[PDB]
């Protein structure tokens, strides 16, 4: 009866929505949290009979190294999703738009200008900025792609990594930046706002050289006995009412054309964020890009 | 795993945290006398030193630097400091005025873990049985701990920086 | 014993919930003649609510909300998020409808067995959502996972909803 | 080593000042709480060797039935205390002035007029007012003398008792009135202000027919081994700085002209309280009055 969900999302974002699906469909949902690639790798070595049902979170349409671990499915509401961000992956359904951000501690910043990836290389900031492991996380990997996309130089990726402290967990970056251990860090929008809204001195910066936008996805996991409500769960997560609740209660950016954005404060709307255009995005596959920058 | 081992480990951890504060205050006496906290750059320099001090030790610490025109703190969530252990109080000479520095401990990983995993709670009391810290809801900071009134398995030790006793106990 | 305390609290909670429902039914006609923009009718309503509160053993707090009123006996403004939401009613008054919420902060028996016997109490729904707790290691709104703990525990189902009262001892 | 204090005061009033005496004199003070006469009766049956050192609180100069349990002392601070309220009792030193009050629940009152004892006899209030045991408490006893002082009629005392619910503890009266179990109750000023200041709907009424003023006292307890610092404690409790702190931090009414009588925010100073004059106060001794109203 239990429907198991793999998710790199923080519990504060998805547990309320999943609790409502539990009550509507009379099913208990258990979540496995962890870094995106750690969840995917453990899923790959997990035997067919014991696997969960749904994977939600992370840039699944571009970082699933083992597509044989998933079942082709496509949400019937695709025709209501923004055309720039619909899934080209048979195995993935687009779910949310998540900008990757630089978080800056405003108590520590002072006169140090931090407007993008180039400002982070100032010698004053050496060893005082943090990021998460690009081999195991969506956030760390997407940021390395954004750094590479600046001038298409692997040296820029290596220069930053030799300038910053690598952490194991993406959420450890925002916690230690907000609490004053680091001057700045590489995070994502929803995590940054969670700590800023609690009163921490967190400034959210969209890198001026080009902000990487994450198209978060949902995928059905290939298992022996799929839960009969897992496709209904995908419909629920991509439905208008649920997407409208994610934008209203959690300031998320919806995947659907019908649901309106809500930024006002803090910042920003999607149109006002200097996103990396779809034509400048590196087309190197996930595993190959990671080995190239090793 | 035992209360005996945890009291020794917590006492060592608390002594280390307090020694970092004492070394910080001793080593920063002359440095602060050159900083005027009505200048925003000197405020930034002071916040950088305070936040750097916080992250050299394991415990969850909150500082309050108060004076004319200033109340500088890392208690960004505005937690109630009356439910925290007052850990040190110093009068510091800055260029423009004297400022009081208070350091509070809301918790430490050693005490938090043994509470979760072993149901071992922690009290800090002075020589007059005033409760200075507690992580058990039946005890309130500011009230009296009356030993004669409970049957707990417990071990106690004295902390170095004051006439305070750390008590770790279990039902 | 835990078993004796589980039976007593479930019976006390079931009685308390029946008295609330009997109160609302028997005051249906009375409330429809009371206009809560009048100071007399507010006083008459507060008198009936406070009389109901002190006919029950549990520590109860009411919240009567509408356009012109937020009427409550939570005078110390305790956080109702840390309380058991026990009943919700939409009441018809002369001038408007008003929402009545009744929260349970504790019961004298549960507080006593916590103090004297170190027996704590949980209320969870069928999806393991924590709806009440008097132990700080559990937060209302989070999930209860019984496999994560090894305490002696006994559970009973409450009548007014698909909720389970769990009394346990570590 | 330990200095033991008997006191009917609430801990919130005397624990802070006694804590300061602990640090000033390097001594531990333990308080034994209870109703005034219960403390005195238990003190009387308490074995000579185990008795405490100091009794503070209650109208000691008029309700100590066993004077042989105490030791005469004279506070050197009398010359600075109000002349109408100094102790003529060999064993007692005056400490504080405590008006007895009627507490009214403002959520329940409505149009019911409650300005004194006579208003409490309205038939609508029958069984909805509370008071504490006159045989065991200072507050209940002093209120019964105040009711008797109206017309010097035992029938007025009996009429009220047949109209009200008697509770064992004085502080249970204010708690149950504040929480809405009773429309009104017979309490004292400091207890009433404690619950009013916490936000409870408590109106403090000084009976219009005549408010009974309590002269709270301090007495040294006759024991085998008196604590060497107890007379210093009596001087401390009647000292200027301590009386000034009791007025500033706890809104008490000082016994001393010296302290500035700061009366505002909630409820009266002495001049504006309709006190029972010295000519209408019953001079019947404590035990004899209790048997007379039995
Ligand atoms: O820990 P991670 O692998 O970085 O995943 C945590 C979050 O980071 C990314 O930025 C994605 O936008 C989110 O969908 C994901 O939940
Ligand atoms: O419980 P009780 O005997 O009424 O004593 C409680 C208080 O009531 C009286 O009014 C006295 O003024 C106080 O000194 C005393 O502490």
């Amino acid at each position: 009866n239990v429907l198991t969900v793999y998710s790199p999302y923080q519990s504060n974002l998805i547990r309320p929505i999943l609790n409502e699906f539990e009550k509507q469909e009379h099913v208990k949902i258990e979540i496995k949290h962890g870094s995106t690639q750690v969840l995917l790798s453990n899923l790959h070595n997990e035997d067919f009979s014991e696997r969960g049902d749904v994977f939600m979170g992370g840039v699944l349409s571009e970082t699933i190294d083992h597509p044989e671990d998933f079942v082709p499915y496509q949400d019937t509401s695709v025709t209501q999703q923004l055309e720039d961000y619909r899934s080209n992956n048979k195995y993935v359904t687009s779910f949310l738009l998540m900008p990757t951000v630089i978080v800056v501690n405003s108590d520590l910043q002072g006169d140090i200008k931090i407007r993008g990836y180039q400002d982070l290389l100032q010698p004053i900031l050496k060893g005082k900025i943090a990021y998460s492991n690009p081999n195991t996380t969506t956030t760390g990997y997407q940021h390395m792609r954004a750094i590479y996309s600046m001038h298409h130089r692997v040296s820029d990726v290596h220069q930053f990594q030799n300038h910053a402290m690598q952490l194991s967990k993406t959420s450890k970056v925002i916690e230690d930046v907000a609490k004053g251990k680091y001057y700045a860090g590489l995070s994502y929008e929803q995590d940054a706002r969670t700590w800023k809204n609690k009163g921490y001195p967190v400034s959210i910066v969209y890198p001026i050289e080009g902000t990487m936008l994450n198209v978060d996805g949902i995928a059905l996991v290939k298992n022996a006995h799929p839960h009969p409500k897992r496709k209904k769960l995908v419909q629920y997560l991509t439905s208008r009412s649920v997407q409208q609740r994610l934008v209203a209660e959690f300031d998320a950016k919806s995947i659907r054309k019908d649901v309106s954005e809500q930024s006002d404060q803090s910042i920003e709307n999607l149109k006002n964020i200097p996103l990396i255009p779809k034509s400048k995005l590196p087309d190197i596959p996930h595993h190959k890009f990671l080995e190239m920058i090793q | 795993s035992t209360i005996h081992q945890h009291v020794d480990e917590s006492q060592s951890s608390l002594h280390h945290t307090e020694k970092q504060i004492q070394t910080f205050s001793t080593q920063h006496n002359n440095s602060f006398q050159e900083l005027d906290l009505t200048n925003h750059h000197d405020v930034t320099a002071t916040k950088r030193e305070l936040l750097k001090l916080i992250h050299q030790q394991p415990a969850t610490l909150y500082y309050e630097l108060s004076g004319p025109n200033q109340f500088i703190t890392n208690n960004y969530e505005h937690l109630n400091t009356k439910n925290m252990y007052l850990f040190s109080t110093h009068q510091l000479k800055f260029k423009n005025s004297t400022y009081m520095l208070k350091i509070y401990m809301a918790n430490t990983p050693r005490l938090s873990e043994i509470k979760k995993d072993n149901r071992q709670f922690a009290l800090i009391v002075d020589q007059y049985d005033n409760i200075l810290y507690a992580n058990d809801d039946r005890f309130t900071i500011g009230e009296k701990y009356r030993p004669q009134q409970f049957g707990f398995m417990n071990e106690s030790v004295k902390l170095n920086h004051a006439d305070h006793r750390l008590i770790i106990y279990k039902d």
